[PDB]
């Protein structure tokens, strides 16, 4: 078993990963990853900086999936706040809630395929990727790190259109989908090289703390979303893709499944999206309107506070956790009476998952750890934070 | 205003005395927050048998580990507050078991009741210091190979003691002590007037 | 030996101080007079026993405690300073 | 069983501390004033300990200000004067507390001010 | 007082744990010098080791040296097993900073906070 | 030179950054440039000024132009406005 | 010219006038090569060959110590007094009163703004004493 | 001037604006390396592509180090440079006579300009660097060339500093890869097969330390420095160690230098610097001179380093993989000789 330290080799990437093993010729004896390669202090930071101004640490913490981390945090401070999002605002969440999965899957299923060697679903999803990337840019102003979804509601409404394009797009997206499956679900090789790698067994996922695809690939069914609703997600309809014989293959078919699901649940959001503000009324925790600001005296003195000083949480503790693509996202937000936070462990689907490497990748050659790497979306922001 | 049911806050108010009274040895504290969210507190010592009741006991089942982590409160003799979030796939809930542990004074791991900690412990150990017992391999895990101090301590600086940069002299990579060029500006922002009783 | 200043430092409301404070209130006068130069500095210490601290010619310093002392040994000890 | 010491809790050797920064740094406990620009006392409530500030040389490129002492924009909150003192015994930085003042009471009535002969 | 134990219930048994640590890397000091190829000098290593296991001679707790050969066992795998390159070792020796004078007057001469 | 006469000295060396490079500056100097726009004569003892485009301009602010002998200026624009 | 620092840039020791010590604190470090008034004195010392004992501030305060209390102890007023025998040397005092009747060098408020350096080298100070002017 | 404050070490200010012409070279390298370390403003004169000098801006912090182009004919280049500095550092050299560039250009003609205009420019100090045994009658052109500027610019600059090293031993030094390059050759040739021609190598980094110290400190003003060694060689010890480390074959055969000049004229011909010198093998066989002047380290602040000690690092890109583990203690030490 000579170790080999492969992953410094840039061979799985998702991020930087020195994958210390050792190796007796071809077969993997024992996987010890080595993490912190990424490690930036963004638990520690946080707690120097106020409510709003950590908000885009979340959106870095794993920003493929840029948005629906930062519903993460939204959520939880808002339960400290015990204030609740306009009900535009939550659609508006859900909406690019699952845009934002889908970007996440587009990743990982094309990202995967190209450490397996296939190249051309990648560039095939990636101009999609592209096209959602402008709905950010949109809505937001930046393609990615977009900071829109905040603590109190969304920062700014849709563009006067967006919804219309987000249409186009979803009508034709699943043939996209569609594509790249008659390139890859039944490839006599692709098969192979996932079917029966990596297979977890159930009681072993939960043991882990695997919660995400990982858990539902084992025939576990488990969706936050459906467990514990959170936002609008009760009132629109899909169903969890969940998996048998568990393997990199299965959980596999099952994110090209929830890519299917979440177009049903954003053509639902696109059909009943209520008008209305996006954003609460309680300029305690929302900034004013800029109109309201340099028209009206408690709108100015409500905004300076806001931006200088902070939303000032009542002292508490809470754990949210939402369905981020990758697994479970939660944020333990331990709280003074202070506008700064003062603890923000951010819980990664990935921690756990890659954990698992060891426990999954026994006795296998060195291209099944590179099979593995790819079946648990290891975005090395969310391990190392 | 956000919409509370009072079905959980009972439930899980329930559940507490539920434990609390299987478990009377070490739970000292047992408290639902204005949250729905349940967080029985033990004594260091039962970390191991509180885990475990939890993990496999037929009227709550805790199957799996969400988070272990460590808040700071220096003020407190017990430094650390190790805190436990586990869910049940089964009932739908999740709880919260808080133990406190000091600088020197380690706590048992989990490891065995659950693998999740075999992770998430070694980063508690990295970040705040506290040292778990029976851990089947302790060590550093996101912080450098050489770093010295334990970082997310309320007490360790933000910018740290050590940077690195490249000296041609030695051709080689070289720490030195921090020297920043725009000091973090430090903004007070504590207003000097209070919200509500609470 | 050069006699520069003689520090006498008594410590209020203390037991011991009894004697060096009876000191100064019956015989500082009188030693002030017969010195009328000399600095004797009366200080109020805490939480110690007295000190008379003495400064000799060229910044030397010498010290002798007067804990729990009788007010004639307080004068003898300061009359034994200045020789 | 428990073991005896009477050692007061140094743990300067754990901490990891550069061994400049723990002898020549002292930290004082105070509970902080209130500017008297605002009449709230709610931040003049909590016991602090600030280390002692050091050198802020102006930066030559740009003009920023920049500080070689890493321990200076750290101020740890603590609730009582006995529990910030412990902290200060088991890391080894010297402390010199300040016993807190609190306003004395003053005695006022609006009538006063229609007095006779004030 | 009153205190429970982490490995060692008095500073005798303790003891004997850093003298198998300072055995432990007695004996890997020549090994380090020679899989990370470093420039220095097995005794002058060795010498090193020795400042360090010193360093925190005045330790009298024996839960704090418990903990601290824990810490120091930790760090020998990390350079016997090795994770920590070079960089990381020879940072113990401190080349590239300059030594700072303890010397009032020189400080005096040189930083306005001593 | 610049806005606030920021003139590096004859001896000082950052004027090695200029060496073979642009000082930026800009010859548009605000101090100056609202000079230019004249009083605005209006006949009402307060007036506002909401600071052109009301949502895209400055916080509205009411100014006194009460004073015979001075005119109001907005802290905000600096537009000046005489009664 | 040997530059000292300020009480703005030193963590020094001053006692008003019913000797109640008390301490300022460092709140900027001090200008150019100018250092802390004790320290050059210290230095000069030892550069002298008679080289005061204290090198540290604990240590020159630990030295305020042994020469006086109140130094060391602050924020505390020192209650007993010996008045008595200082009358009673005051009685050996012969000295004449001159007629000259006593005046307070700070006559009108233009008298007060500046009087010591840092008040003099004021140019708020200088802009107020103009405005009485 | 620049007050200093700071801690020490980058993003600090030490008040040493610092023109220095051959910063590109090897023991430059080094001299840029510490002034940057210490937070001196450098202003470095370059003549070759940015590309070649990117090894130099990491070194230093932002704003430290200013780059600017400059050619030796032009004189106004030079005048610019040394505009805003206060410290000039002069470290123009070369072995080989170059083209458009003769020894007395590239070490008395040039080194004499920049320093005139320094003056011009009121610089507090000018250090200088001429080879050791200089005489203005030694036998290679270079060193006698080198010891005619040494004068011309005390005239131009009067109590300019003149530190005058040895030949220097470090990494990317000739002295130490040249005799080990020699692998390539079967045989090694010695004039007087390696003997009489006792040599006294001096680490690059003492040499730069003290070059820097010079810059920081009063008491050099005319002074002539040596920055000489820790221990004098036999060239034959020499010779051999370095081979000893290399752990390849070490075959001393003597060499007429009278038919050697010639080689070193051969390989002098070569149009992309020609690894050997007829002044260089000269100046090669050249005796060290002996250590009685004005000190160099350790008078100026910096004890100097053995060479066995970081010789490993020198020397080890030229082993094989078979001796790269191997370590200075498994080899043997060379000898010196107080002659
Ligand atoms: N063993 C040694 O190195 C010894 C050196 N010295 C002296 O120390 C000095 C530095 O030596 P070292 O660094 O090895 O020399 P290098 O060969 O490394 O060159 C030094 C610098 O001089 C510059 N230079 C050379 N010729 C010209 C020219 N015609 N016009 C403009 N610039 C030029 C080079 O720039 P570029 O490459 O861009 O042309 C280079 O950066 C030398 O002057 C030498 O006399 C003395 C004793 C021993
Ligand atoms: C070359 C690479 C350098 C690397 C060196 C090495 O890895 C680093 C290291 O020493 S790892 C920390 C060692 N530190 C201890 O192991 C604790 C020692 N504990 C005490 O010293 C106690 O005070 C005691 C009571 C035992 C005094 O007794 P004694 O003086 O030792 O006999
Ligand atoms: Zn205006």
């Amino acid at each position: 078993n000579m170790t080999l330290n492969f992953g410094p080799q840039h061979p799985a990437a998702h991020g930087v990963l020195r994958l210390v093993l050792e190796l007796s010729g071809e077969m993997v004896r024992k996987c010890d990853p080595h993490i912190g390669l990424l490690h930036r202090g963004t638990e520690k930071l946080i707690e120097y900086k106020t409510y709003l101004q950590a908000l885009p640490y979340f959106d870095r913490l794993d920003y493929v999936s840029m948005m629906c981390n930062e519903q993460a945090y939204s959520i939880a401070v808002e339960k400290l706040l015990n204030i609740q999002p306009p009900p535009r605002a939550q659609w508006i969440r859900v909406l690019f809630g699952e845009i934002t999965r889908i970007l996440n899957h587009i990743m990982a299923v094309t990202t995967h395929a190209l450490d397996i060697g296939a190249m051309t679903p990648f560039f095939w999803m990636f101009e999609e990727r592209e096209k959602m990337f402008e709905f950010y840019e949109r809505v937001s102003g930046a393609r990615m790190h977009a900071a829109y979804i905040r603590p109190g509601g969304v920062h700014q409404d849709l563009p006067l259109g967006l919804l219309d394009d987000i249409y186009e797009f979803s009508k034709n997206f699943s043939l996209r989908i569609d594509e790249v499956e008659e390139m890859l679900t039944n490839n006599r090789i692709w098969r192979n090289r996932t079917v029966d790698i990596g297979v977890v067994t159930a009681e072993d996922a939960l043991n882990y703390g695997f919660s995400g695809v990982m858990l539902r690939g084992s025939g576990i069914q488990w969706d936050l979303r459906k467990t514990q609703p959170y936002d609008v997600y009760d009132q629109v309809e899909f169903d969890v893709p969940i998996g048998s014989r568990g393997d990199c293959y299965d959980r596999y078919l099952c994110r090209v499944e929830e890519m299917r699901q979440s177009l049903r649940i954003i053509e639902q959001c696109l059909n009943k999206m209520p008008p209305g503000e996006i954003k609460v009324d309680d300029a305690k925790v929302s900034p004013p309107k800029r109109a309201e600001m340099k028209t009206s005296m408690e709108s100015l003195i409500h905004h300076f506070k806001l931006y200088t000083e902070g939303y000032q949480v009542p002292p508490g503790a809470t754990y949210t956790a939402i369905e981020a693509p990758k697994g479970e996202f939660g944020v333990y937000l331990v709280s003074d009476g202070s506008s700064r936070p003062y603890r923000c462990k951010i819980k990664a689907p990935g921690f756990a998952h890659l954990a698992g490497l060891d426990k999954m990748s026994k006795g296998h050659m060195l291209a099944d750890v590179v099979a593995i790497i790819g079946t648990q979306d290891i975005v090395f922001g969310e391990i190392d934070r | 205003v956000r919409p509370r049911s009072d079905v959980t806050h009972k439930q899980l108010s329930a559940f507490g005395e539920y434990v609390a009274e299987i478990l009377p040895k070490y739970v000292q504290q047992v408290q639902v927050s204005c949250l729905d969210e349940l967080e029985i507190c033990i004594h260091p010592d039962g970390v191991i048998p509180t885990l475990t009741f939890l993990r496999d006991h037929t009227n709550a089942q805790f199957k799996s580990l969400a988070d272990l982590t460590a808040v700071d409160v220096p003020t407190r003799q017990n430094r650390f507050e190790i805190v436990y979030n586990l869910l049940s796939l089964r009932f739908n809930s999740r709880i919260r078991v808080k133990t406190y542990a000091d600088e020197l004074t380690p706590i048992d791991s989990i490891v065995s009741v659950h693998i999740a900690a075999n992770w998430y412990e070694r980063e508690v150990w990295d970040m705040f210091g506290v040292f778990f017992f029976n851990h089947p391999d302790l060590r550093r895990i996101l912080t450098d190979y050489g770093f010295e101090g334990h970082p997310f301590r309320k007490d360790f600086p933000l910018t740290g003691y050590v940077e690195l940069r490249y000296d041609d002299e030695v051709k080689r990579v070289v720490a030195e002590p921090v020297e920043l060029a725009q000091e973090f500006r430090k903004f007070d922002l504590n207003s000097p007037w209070e919200a509500f009783p609470a | 030996l050069g006699l520069r200043e003689i520090r006498v430092h008594l410590c209020q409301r203390s037991p011991g101080s009894q004697g060096v404070r009876d000191f100064i209130v019956q015989r500082y006068v009188e030693l002030k007079k017969a010195h009328p130069n000399l600095p004797i500095l009366i200080r109020e210490c805490s939480e110690v026993q007295p000190k008379l601290w003495a400064r000799y010619a060229f910044g030397q310093e010498k010290t002798v405690s007067l804990n729990n002392l009788s007010a004639d040994e307080v004068t003898r000890a300061m009359q034994n300073v200045l020789s | 069983q428990l073991i005896t010491v009477d050692e007061k809790l140094d743990i300067t050797t754990l901490t990891g501390v550069p061994e400049e920064h723990i002898k020549t740094r002292k930290v004082r406990i105070f509970v902080p004033a209130r500017n008297n620009m605002q009449s709230g006392v709610n931040n003049t409530k909590k016991w602090k300990m600030e280390f002692d500030t050091r050198e802020r040389w102006e930066n030559p490129l740009m003009g920023w200000a920049s500080t070689a002492d890493p321990l200076s924009n750290m101020v740890l909150t603590f609730s009582a004067k006995e529990d910030a003192i412990a902290f200060a015994e088991k890391n080894g930085w010297s402390y010199d507390v300040e016993e807190k003042k609190v306003p004395k009471p003053k005695s006022k009535s609006y009538g006063a001010n229609f007095s006779w002969n004030k | 007082t009153s205190v429970k134990p982490i490995f060692s219930r008095d500073l005798n048994e303790a003891k004997r744990r850093v003298r198998e640590l300072y055995r432990a890397w007695y004996r890997e000091v020549p090994n380090t010098v020679h899989l990370m190829q470093l420039d220095i000098t097995v005794k002058q290593g060795r010498d090193k080791v020795r400042e360090m296991f010193m360093k925190n001679a005045h330790v009298t707790d024996p839960r704090v040296v418990d903990l601290l050969v824990i810490k120091g066992k930790m760090e020998l795998q990390e350079t016997i097993k090795v994770w920590k390159q070079r960089t990381h070792v020879m940072r113990f020796f401190h080349e590239t900073e300059t030594p700072r004078p303890k010397d009032f007057l020189s400080k005096f001469y040189m930083g306005h906070d001593p | 030179i610049t806005h606030t006469g920021q003139v590096y000295d004859e001896k000082d060396y950052r004027r090695v950054r200029f060496v073979d490079r642009q000082k930026e500056v800009n010859e548009n100097f605000a101090i100056d440039l609202i000079a230019q726009q004249p009083v605005n004569e209006v006949e009402h003892r307060i007036i506002a000024c909401d600071g052109g485009g009301g949502a895209l301009g400055h916080p509205k602010v009411y100014i006194n132009l009460d004073k015979e002998t001075k005119t109001g200026t907005c802290g905000y624009c600096g537009l000046q406005f005489k009664q | 010219i040997l530059p000292g620092a300020a009480y703005t840039e030193k963590s020094a020791t001053y006692v008003n006038t019913e000797g109640r010590a008390q301490q300022t604190k460092v709140a900027v470090t001090p200008p150019g090569l100018a250092r802390e008034d004790w320290k050059i004195i210290r230095a000069l010392s030892e550069i002298a060959g008679i080289t005061l004992p204290y090198d540290t501030l604990d240590q020159v305060r630990n030295r305020l110590e042994e020469v006086s209390p109140n130094l060391v102890r602050y924020d505390d007023i020192e209650e007993t007094n010996y008045f008595q025998q200082a009358s009673e040397l005051a009685k050996l005092v012969n000295q004449e009163v001159l007629a000259d009747p006593l005046v307070p060098p700070q006559l009108t408020i233009k008298d007060f703004y500046m009087t010591d350096s840092i008040s003099r080298a004021s140019q708020t100070m200088a802009k107020c004493v103009k405005a009485v002017t | 001037a620049v007050i200093p404050h700071g801690k020490g070490g980058r993003s600090s200010v030490s008040g040493v604006v610092a023109t220095v012409f051959g910063a590109t070279g090897f023991l430059g390298r080094y001299v840029v390396n510490h002034l940057g370390r210490m937070g001196s403003q450098v202003i470095i004169p370059y003549r070759c592509d940015v590309y070649d000098i990117m090894h130099l801006r990491l070194m230093g912090d932002l704003g430290q180090l200013t780059f600017l182009e400059w050619d030796a004919r032009d004189k106004d280049s030079i005048r610019k440079a040394v505009q805003h500095s206060n410290v000039v550092i002069n470290l123009i050299g070369r072995e080989w006579e170059t083209r458009n560039f003769d020894f007395e250009d590239v070490f008395v003609n040039i080194p004499r300009a920049i320093a005139q205009a320094s003056k011009e420019a009121g610089v507090e100090r000018f250090i200088h660097v001429s080879h050791l045994n200089a005489s203005m009658k030694s036998s290679s052109k270079s060193l006698r060339s080198k010891a005619v500027g040494e004068k011309e610019v005390r005239s131009v600059f009067p109590e300019a500093i003149i530190i005058r090293p040895s030949d220097i031993f470090g990494r990317e030094d000739r002295f130490l890869n040249h005799f080990a390059n020699y692998r390539w050759f079967l045989a090694v040739p010695l004039v007087s097969l390696g003997f009489k021609t006792v040599k006294q190598p001096v680490y690059v980094a003492d040499v730069s330390k003290g070059i820097v110290n010079a810059t920081k400190d009063p008491d050099a003003v005319g002074k002539t420095f040596a920055f000489t060694g820790p221990n004098r060689y036999l060239l034959f010890h020499l010779v051999k160690y370095i081979f000893g480390m290399t752990h390849r074959t070490f075959i001393p055969y003597p060499l007429p230098l009278f038919v050697y000049s010639w080689i070193g004229k051969l390989f002098g011909l070569s149009p992309f610097e020609p690894w050997t010198t007829k002044d260089k093998v000269e100046r090669i066989h050249i005796s060290d001179v002996m250590p009685t002047d004005l000190p160099g380290l350790e008078d100026l602040g910096v004890q100097p380093t053995p060479l066995e000690l970081k010789s490993i690092e020198v020397l080890r890109r030229h082993r094989t993989y078979r001796w790269l583990s191997s370590e200075i203690e498994e080899t043997k030490p060379a000898k010196t000789v107080n002659y």
